[PDB]
């Protein structure tokens, strides 16, 4: 899953 | 954002002289999470008091529960004392069994 | 039904270390099963229901090793707020998040949980189709359309409309002595004067589970919502949780005034006045  | 402490300061189960209970102190709606609370005896600190595990509500909020066993007597006076960042002095709230 | 599962994880940035303090926290129908901190002995996730025990070495290692993921993750994250907010450096922030997944009363999904905040406030969040976001702001408009390019969406769904949902079922029958259960509220009112010729009648719930409750005055058949407090639900320390409804009442009126519990393990509303 990709961050802010 | 900053939202001050809720505090309600009461006994697990109704209070009764001579009868062993337990003390809480419910402190909740705050934020940020650093936050300071006491119970009292006759306004003073109570050693050993435990507490619940940091938490949080819908709303983003934190919350926190804390205890300590005692025997309620007839004279003696309980609180809870809370500080956090929202307040500019220690918020005290005295036990009222019979709320 | 209906019932739930959801992860509650909170990461505050401290000054001076570079490390954000992660905790993270499951319940099921609301209630502690799980949790992990690293500012702990040697971080690693931990049963808070005795029906966690039962799980094996494996169980507890992967989930451990997810939060050692998460710490990661959150360790970004917040750099990445920080900049977006053209924020300083050496202060203390807070991002959150909260996941899982509830179910009727027959088991099956009726809707996927995720969403995020950051220093309190909502930041973005998936929206219950589990395919769009909702951006509370500017900032979070950023991480949508950066999270909209790689689909983190569907990936989410796949978790919270199936992995969330398995997991779900065996915390259920593993702890189903447990987490079924309902405590019925008891019920009593205390009088206590406010003004000249005012009065406060406080109507209390102990010792009930789960939560949820509901708590009324009534004069006749009506309710009242003036000069009514209601208090937040609070947890007895024991598992029960307690509160309170008060109205404040005329001095010698009481009388005419009725309060109702209305709760889940309850045959039918417990109805009682001032004695």
């Amino acid at each position: 899953y990709p961050a802010l | 954002i900053q939202r001050t402490p809720k505090i309600q300061v009461y006994s697990r189960h109704p209070a009764e002289n001579g009868k062993s209970n337990f003390l809480n102190c419910y402190v909740s709606g705050f934020h940020p999470s650093d936050i300071e609370v006491d119970l009292l005896k006759n306004g003073e600190r109570i050693e050993k008091v435990e507490h619940s595990d940091l938490s949080f509500s819908k709303d983003w909020s934190f919350y926190l529960l804390y205890y300590t066993e005692f025997t309620p007597t007839e004279k003696d006076e309980y609180a809870c004392r809370v500080n956090h960042v929202t307040l500019s002095q220690p918020k005290i709230v005295k036990w009222d069994r019979d709320m | 039904g209906p019932h739930s599962m959801r992860y509650f994880e909170t990461a505050v940035s401290r000054p001076g270390l570079e490390e954000p303090r992660y905790i993270s926290v499951g319940y099921v129908d609301n209630k502690e099963f799980v949790r992990f901190d690293s500012d702990a002995e040697n971080p690693r996730y931990e049963p808070r229901a005795p029906w966690m025990e039962q799980e094996g070495p494996e169980y507890w290692e992967r989930e451990t090793q997810k939060a050692k993921g998460q710490e990661q993750w959150f360790r970004v994250s917040l750099r990445n707020l920080l900049g977006y907010y053209n924020q300083s450096a050496g202060g203390s922030h807070t991002l959150q998040q909260m996941s899982g997944c509830d179910l009727g009363s027959d088991w099956r999904l009726l809707r996927g949980y995720l969403q995020f905040a950051y220093e309190g406030r909502d930041y973005i969040a998936l929206n219950e189709d589990l395919k769009t976001w909702t951006a509370a702001d500017m900032a979070a408009q950023i991480t949508r359309r950066k999270w909209e390019q790689s689909g983190a969406a569907e990936h989410y769904k796949a978790y919270l409309e199936g992995e969330c949902v398995e997991w779900l079922h065996r915390y259920l029958k593993n702890g189903n002595a447990t987490l079924l259960r309902t405590d019925s509220p008891k019920a009593h009112v205390t009088h206590h004067p406010r003004s000249k010729g005012e009065v406060t009648l406080r109507c209390w719930a102990l010792g009930f589970y789960p939560a949820d409750i509901t708590l009324t005055w009534a004069l006749n058949g009506e309710e009242l919502t003036q000069d009514m407090e209601l208090v937040e639900t609070r947890p007895a320390g024991d598992g029960t949780f307690q509160k309170w409804a008060s109205v404040v009442v005329p001095l010698g009126k009481e009388q005419n005034y009725t309060c109702r519990v209305y709760h889940e393990g309850l045959p039918e509303p417990l109805t009682l006045r001032w004695e």
